[PDB]
């Protein structure tokens, strides 16, 4: 009755409930409302085992990692702005270096809260919000904007020193294209389907290689917006295009060692001489360093809308955007272990850290696993 | 080689030496390998041969073809509320329909095609599979699944960059209010990329107004939220600063009329920069010079931005074109009626210069002609001179047909009906035909009504009503009020202004009566008709021919025949007695139709519906208490029965009625209810009081191919019926209605219903407050 | 009659003693047309005798009119600016 | 009613539901003729018979669409004429077509729209095949049109009379000269322009229209 | 149902279009003469053999 007036699609939700080494919680502390509704970069971290999370609702915890107590609490909830409101709202992760706790917002703040009370030692503004979380090394907070701009911003006190637009997206789309700074350059996907390696010290472009696809006249994924952020382990750039295409390329030419173009790779991690790497299927594979040479597969795992595949007590961790933690053998695809701890479902990936697996879902806020 | 003989495997659009000249080795010309390749090109450049396999008996060609023509049929599965033929049209934008040559390769091309499209429609979870399923000897069926899963919703705008106003003062500017604070309540929301588009203008025109000339929309950036759903945009703006409009210097062709544009352009140098008030100004130069002949006149407005005091400086250049461009008019759309009950509907004439609203006026008066659908033009400029425009008054006239009907179960009961049908000027013969009557055992009425509303060239609306109402009100017999009443109504209309129309006319009401009813407010008008008729019976009879003279006039400046949106209306009519009636009255009324716009999309109009009256005798006599007002049913007080409001006679103490049905058809007769029983419906009052308050509604969840002539319209209906003629000792334990202080109320809301057969009104009206013998139809059931 | 409330009907067509003193008794059809346009009627029977002939209904007694004809040779040169009111 | 058979069965129910006279079933075979079969030898002919059979549907403008389509399938054919023909056939009928006739309700004061298109097509039969059977009746269309479009624009020029619009009489009057000075609504439209100058005071130039009057009404 | 479809061979119902209406010619006097047939009104008059009525035959 009541039922027959809605229309659905499809996902293939938890098959392998899984407790082979039977996880558990370490903990569960939620912090609010956190990752949200918004193309969100928010991630929990776990530092000094004083739990520097946030949520977007402002709320930012300094929690302890072993229980979530509180051993410092703020929020970035601001009591002005063109809103006429201005919380947290955070378009980058948890950066905490120093007594700074670099988070990008969606208020186009990067913050630098300090990690001893959660105050902002310093905020500085980026070009709108982020699609990167932030990287601080050099001196510089590295975010590439939702505008394309690599921006350095001072990690001490706050200070602009370069804004650089690279590689916007060909439709202003979102997904990461983070600033990752890699022999010296920073080097940025980009959802427009490319990755350029760029030296960081000013912006200088080092190259740019378009990939493959992105959204405008070959129209890709919305349903998993695909980092372009290139994970680069050595002067092979690894990276993807905005439509999943894999990559590997020279970092300092884009000189192609070997690409996927085949890629529907939504998360991908270098596992060893094993890219591990979630397709849009939510299969993880081990794809070689030096090709897509399928080292071991998963089918365990199938439409899921998962995480990162992490390491955690010997085995891959990967949690979905069902909150169905897993446990995934390291090598060909089983699961060991599967945890629903979560009230939601984990958009941000399991942070393996501190001996823990902290996490953070979107209202399934800071809960952190042993197993 | 050389080939002797093509052969042709099938080609079923392509000729067969059509085919053969597309080979470039043609019968008799040399084959070579190349050319048997280039064969196989070639006819795949027939457009029409999707295989060709060419080979040769030696040299003797073997011309082996597949075929792409006529897609017998294209089949549409999962083909949603998006339409499938707009999902054709994708595939025709794939090049690809009924009858046409197959290439089996643009299959996807319609399916991603279709996704690109699934995409702009507001979706993106939508997918699409064609399907190739061969009907005979080459033909094609293309089915077509169509996998949409769900649709894509704007979320919320993030404009970043703000720094004069806030994001949500805008969207409430945009479209918002609050919701439940113990105050207002709004609605919801849902994607498209056009609405983005048009409210960064209400974004801009919202800055354009205030200040800031140097307000810019710098970027902006949707969230691609992971969902195919979450559609947050992340808009940067700059409003640079508020501007001030600090001055006009108003320059070019101002066409002799230079103070009247500097009236026009008379603003305050320093007041907050309205840009859209400047844009307007130019428009109010344009109409200037447009009705001063100049239907060409660039104005060009430049506000020089002087930033350094945040001020704008306004250049204006205007130039206007030449006076006399109306040289002559056309009139189209006038197959159904002439050219010249179109052509004198208006207040732009040839050998004039132009008067820009004389054209506007008489296309208002084609609007307030109501022989139409639309009312157009094409005022085209010939070429060829400055004085030189035709206006090509292209209209669509009227959609025909009415029909009105009631029921009283005939043949399954007695022969009993009621007819009515309306023709709304049939053919635009300019002959507005509505014709009713109805025959029962009560009655057997007719009824004649038609005009040429022009029929002769002063507007003589040529109207001739009849009536024959063979009425007896039988029961059994003449024994309760018989009436037969029969004659004509000849009544003419002349236009004393172009807005302005007047009304008179003449009536013969020959009546033809017996044993009427038994009551005071019966007998106590035929008390002062002369006649003292028997109080306890009904026996008596009553003849009257009464001659009577009927009068009016109309002002009409309101906008539509048929949805009208603003304006104002008022109708006279009345009439009075002349010396041949049998009887000496008058009775006078007026209508009214004034349109006032809260909603200035004329979505909600206020529409006040009201009515008055008034009649008693020219001395010596009564109107009579037929002819005394009521109300009550279809009334402006609906949610009644009809002639529910209203004075209330008193049946004398009877006896039969020359024949009583036993305890049945009560009037205080022998067989019950006797001894001076109450008549307790309306029997009318010669005074009128009451009202009832309309308004227009759009129907924001219906399709709107009939509701531009559909108005749901709520109600709150009140008002009274009185008679100043009641008596109040002969009403003393009774209705006393000498009073308008009888003020019914009702409230609910009328269904306007454009049918085939005219607009349908229906009506729910629960009355709240209501006065003595009123009755109650809440389902109330309209024509 | 005694009407006293009637709509009101113009004529336009006309010209201006601006447009007069523009124009002159030898100058051609086209500096003419270039000042004043074209009329609204000429004389196609004849010679170009181009008529800017204003007309305007008042009311009930008495009516507006300018009747004004230019006349052009067969060469198109003025010979004749007839200013002609009303009656 | 459109069949998928072979198109000469197709072609011979065709040709019988035509001379049955089964117009709702005729046009639906020499429509599956030519659009499921569009090689068919008689194509020319079912595009004739579609011309026909749409008209003899009553289908006038999808006769005139299959005229169009006449015109592009056989622009060389010996039955443009008869597509000249109805061409304007249709365009008699476009024009004016009501009921309203029997009781004395005119409709040549009403649009001559499509009789203009007729008489465009009445001449382009009389232009284009000026020696057809087609050709006769299409003169004699043309010069019975040509005074149904007098009526229409006279009633156009007796309106400027009526307007008082006496500079667009002259423009409606000679406009019907510049039209149609042989129909009779011309010599009579002539004393409107004989009375337009002469309320315009410009009676010399009224009176150089009675001496119009003078030849042109004879 | 009684909604039908039938009609044969002919030319429009208006035979009064096969007689090519009477057309009171206008001469214009001298000194005073005016233009002529514009616009559609162009009639190639050719009666010239051919059909009318029912005897033309469309097909």
């Amino acid at each position: 009755l009541f039922n027959s007036e809605e229309d659905v699609v499809k996902m293939s939700p938890l098959p392998t409930v899984e407790n082979q080494f039977t996880p558990t919680t370490a903990w569960s502390t939620s912090v609010g409302s956190g990752i949200g509704n918004f193309y969100s970069n928010l991630h929990p971290a776990l530092a000094d085992n004083v739990v520097y999370a946030a949520d977007r609702a402002g709320l930012v915890k300094a929690l302890n990692a072993d229980d979530g107590k509180e051993i410092w609490s703020v929020s970035l909830a601001e009591k002005d702005g063109w809103f006429s409101k201005e919380p947290a709202l955070l378009s980058g992760g948890v950066t905490v270096s120093g007594g700074h706790v670099y988070i990008g917002s969606e208020k186009a703040q990067v913050y630098a809260l300090n990690t001893s009370d959660g105050t902002v030692a310093w905020q500085t503004k980026v070009a709108g919000e982020a699609l990167s979380r932030p990287v601080v090394s050099d001196g510089l907070v590295l975010i590439h904007t939702s505008n394309g701009q690599l921006q350095a911003l001072n990690e001490a006190d706050g200070a602009v020193k370069w804004t650089v637009n690279l590689d916007m997206p060909s439709l202003s789309l979102r997904g990461e294209s983070a600033p990752t700074t890699a022999f010296g350059a920073a080097v940025v996907g980009g959802d427009n389907g490319r990755v350029s390696a760029v030296l960081m010290e000013q912006g200088q472009m080092i190259w740019q290689q378009r990939i493959s696809q992105a959204t405008g006249s070959t129209e890709i994924d919305r349903l998993s917006d695909v980092d372009t952020t290139p994970v680069v382990v050595n002067g092979v750039v690894f990276a993807l295009a905005y439509n999943g295409n894999l990559t590997a390329l020279d970092l300092r030419s884009g000189q192609i060692m070997w690409k996927r173009e085949l890629g529907s790779v939504n998360d991908f991690i270098v596992d060893g001489n094993r890219i591990y790497l979630v397709d849009q299927n939510d299969r993880v594979m081990a794809l070689t360093i030096d090709g897509g040479v399928t080292l071991w597969t998963q089918s365990d795992l199938l439409h899921r809308l998962l995480t990162s595949p992490v390491l955690y007590n010997g085995n891959l961790v990967v949690g979905d955007s069902e909150g169905y933690l897993h446990w995934i053998n390291v090598e060909d695809g089983r699961f060991v272990a599967q945890q629903k701890v979560d009230s939601s479902g984990f958009q941000t990936e399991p942070v393996a850290a501190d001996g823990k697996l902290l996490i953070q879902a979107k209202d399934g806020t800071v809960y952190s696993i042993t197993r | 080689f050389v080939v002797k003989d093509i052969h042709f495997e099938g080609l079923q659009r392509v000729a067969v030496g059509a085919a053969l000249l597309s080979m470039p080795v043609r019968t008799g010309d040399t084959v070579n390998d190349e050319d048997i390749s280039n064969t196989i090109r070639a006819l795949f450049a027939t457009g029409n041969f999707e295989d060709v396999r060419v080979l040769r008996d030696g040299d003797t060609l073997l011309v082996q073809v597949k075929e792409r023509p006529t897609i017998a049929s294209i089949t549409f599965s999962g083909n949603k509320s998006v339409k499938d033929d707009m999902l054709k049209q994708n595939l025709e934008a794939s090049g690809v329909r009924v009858g046409e040559s197959l290439d089996r390769t643009t299959i996807a091309d319609i399916e991603k095609g279709l996704e690109d499209f699934y995409y702009s429609v507001g979706k993106y979870s939508a997918s699409v599979k064609a399907v190739v399923t061969p009907l005979p000897r080459n033909r094609v069926d293309l089915k077509l699944v169509f996998q949409e899963g769900v649709s894509a919703e704007i979320q919320q705008i993030n404009i970043v960059g703000n720094h004069a106003f806030t994001t949500d003062e805008l969207i409430s500017h945009f479209q918002l209010r609050d919701e439940v604070p113990w105050w207002n309540v709004v609605g919801d929301r849902k994607y498209q990329k056009q609405k983005l588009a048009g409210d960064l203008e209400t974004l801009r025109s919202y800055y354009l107004d205030r200040g800031y000339a140097r307000f810019n929309i710098d970027s902006t950036q949707v969230s691609l939220t992971p969902d195919k759903k979450g559609i947050y945009v992340t808009v940067n703006i700059t409003e640079g600063d508020q501007y001030k409009l600090s001055g006009v210097e108003v320059s070019g062709n101002l066409a002799g009329h230079s103070a009247e544009i500097e009236q026009l352009t008379k603003i305050e140098p320093g007041e907050l920069y309205n840009g859209t008030k400047v844009t307007k100004m130019e428009d109010d130069i344009k109409k200037l010079l447009g009705r001063y002949g100049y239907a060409y006149p660039r104005v060009q407005s430049m506000p020089e931005i002087n930033d350094a005091d945040k001020t704008v400086k306004l250049r204006v250049n205007v130039d206007a074109g030449n006076r006399f461009y109306v040289r002559k008019i056309r009139f189209e759309g006038n197959d159904t009626s002439k050219d010249a009950v179109l052509r004198r509907e208006m207040r732009q004439m040839e050998g004039a210069w132009l008067g820009s609203d004389l054209v506007d006026q008489g296309k208002e008066r084609l609007n307030r002609l109501g022989f139409f659908e639309t009312v157009d033009t094409d005022t085209q400029r010939v070429p060829g001179s400055p004085d030189q425009v035709d206006v090509v008054y292209k209209v669509k006239e009227r959609n025909t047909g009415s029909f009105n009907f009631g029921i009283g179960y005939g043949t399954e009961s007695g022969v009993s009906f009621q007819a009515g049908v309306q023709q709304d000027n049939w053919l635009g013969t300019g002959y507005a035909v509505g014709i009713n009557g109805t025959k029962n055992d009560y009655q057997t009425y007719a009824e004649l009504s038609v005009t040429n509303p022009y029929f002769t060239v002063d507007g003589v609306s040529l109207g001739g009503r009849l009536f024959y109402n063979d009425f007896q009100a039988d029961d059994a017999d003449l024994s309760d009020y018989t009436n037969k009443s029969y004659g004509t109504d000849v009544t003419l209309g002349f236009p004393i202004n172009e807005y302005n129309s007047l009304r008179a006319g003449l009536g013969y009401v020959h009546n033809s009566l017996s044993n009427m009813q038994p009551q005071v407010a019966m007998w106590r008008y035929l008390y002062s008709m002369g006649e003292h008729p028997s109080t306890s019976d009904q026996d008596n009879s009553f003849k009257t021919d009464d001659f009577t003279f009927n009068y009016g006039w109309t002002y009409n400046k309101l906008d539509r025949g048929y949805f009208p949106t603003d304006g104002s209306r008022v109708n006279l009519t009345g009439k009075v007695t002349i010396p041949g009636s049998d009887n000496e009255y008058y009775k006078v009324t007026l209508d009214t139709a004034t349109y006032v716009p809260i909603d200035d999309d004329h979505k909600w109009v206020v529409l006040g519906r009201t009515r008055w009256g008034y009649g008693d005798g020219l001395g010596g006599k009564e109107m009579p208490f037929y002819e005394n007002f009521y109300a009550g049913g279809s009334s402006t007080v609906r949610g009644f029965q009809s002639n529910t409001i209203g004075p209330k006679a008193v049946y004398f103490p009877h006896q039969a009625s020359n024949y009583d049905p036993d305890y049945d058809y009560e009037c205080a007769t022998q067989d019950g209810a006797k001894d001076l029983c109450k008549s307790d419906d309306a029997v009318g009052g010669n005074a009128m009081a009451v009202a009832s308050l309309e308004f227009i509604t759009p129907t924001p969840f219906i399709s709107d191919k009939y509701a531009n002539s559909v108005r749901t319209s709520f109600f709150w209906d009140m008002g009274t019926v009185w008679d100043t003629n009641w008596d109040s000792s002969q009403y003393s334990g009774y209705p006393d209605y000498s009073d308008p202080s009888n003020i019914r109320m009702s409230a609910g809301i009328a269904l306007q219903w454009m049918s085939p057969l005219g607009p349908l009104v229906f009506s729910y009206a629960q009355p709240f407050k209501k006065y003595d013998g009123d009755k109650a139809e809440q389902f109330q059931f309209n024509i | 009659e005694r009407v006293v409330y009637r709509p009101d009907i113009n004529q336009g067509n006309y010209l201006t003693a601006n447009d007069v003193s523009k124009i002159r008794v030898g100058m051609t059809q086209q500096q003419v047309a270039y000042a004043l346009g074209t009329p609204l009627m000429s004389d196609p029977f004849g010679t170009n005798t181009w008529f800017y002939v204003f007309r305007q209904q008042p009311g009930h007694e008495g009516v507006t009119q300018q009747t004004l004809t230019l006349t052009f040779n067969s060469s198109g040169v003025l010979t004749n600016i007839d200013n002609k009111p009303a009656l | 009613e459109v069949p998928d058979n072979p198109p000469n069965e197709i072609y011979a129910t065709a040709q019988q539901k035509l001379q049955d006279g089964n117009w709702r079933q005729a046009i639906t075979q020499l429509e599956a003729l030519d659009n499921r079969y569009p090689f068919g030898p008689y194509s020319q002919q079912v595009q004739l018979d579609l011309i026909y059979a749409y008209y003899k549907n009553a289908d006038l403008p999808l006769a005139q669409a299959a005229i169009d389509r006449f015109i592009r399938l056989n622009p060389t054919h010996p039955n443009i004429d008869y597509v000249m023909y109805m061409r304007g056939l249709t365009n008699m009928a476009l024009d004016d077509s009501a009921l309203q006739g029997f009781f004395g309700v005119d409709r040549s004061d009403r649009d001559p729209q499509h009789a203009r298109a007729a008489f465009s097509d009445f001449s382009k039969l009389v232009r284009g095949y000026p020696n057809s059977q087609y050709t006769t009746d299409a003169t004699k269309r043309l010069v019975f049109l040509k005074d149904r479009l007098a009526k229409y624009e006279y009633s156009v020029a007796e309106y400027y009379t009526e307007r008082g619009a006496w500079v667009a009489v002259v423009n409606r009057v000679e406009g019907m000269l510049r039209d149609y000075p042989d129909t009779q609504a011309t010599r009579d439209a002539l004393p409107l322009m004989e009375n337009a100058y002469r309320q315009m005071q410009m009676n010399a130039q009224a009176e150089k229209v009675a001496k119009i009057i003078a030849a042109n009404s004879s | 149902c009684s909604s039908d479809s039938r009609y044969k061979r002919q030319v429009s119902g208006d035979e009064a279009y096969l007689e090519a209406a009477p057309l009171a010619e206008l001469h214009a006097p001298a000194g005073m003469i005016l233009p002529v047939t514009s616009g559609d009104y162009a009639i190639p008059v050719t009666n010239g053999s051919g059909a009318v009525g029912k005897a033309l035959d469309i097909r």
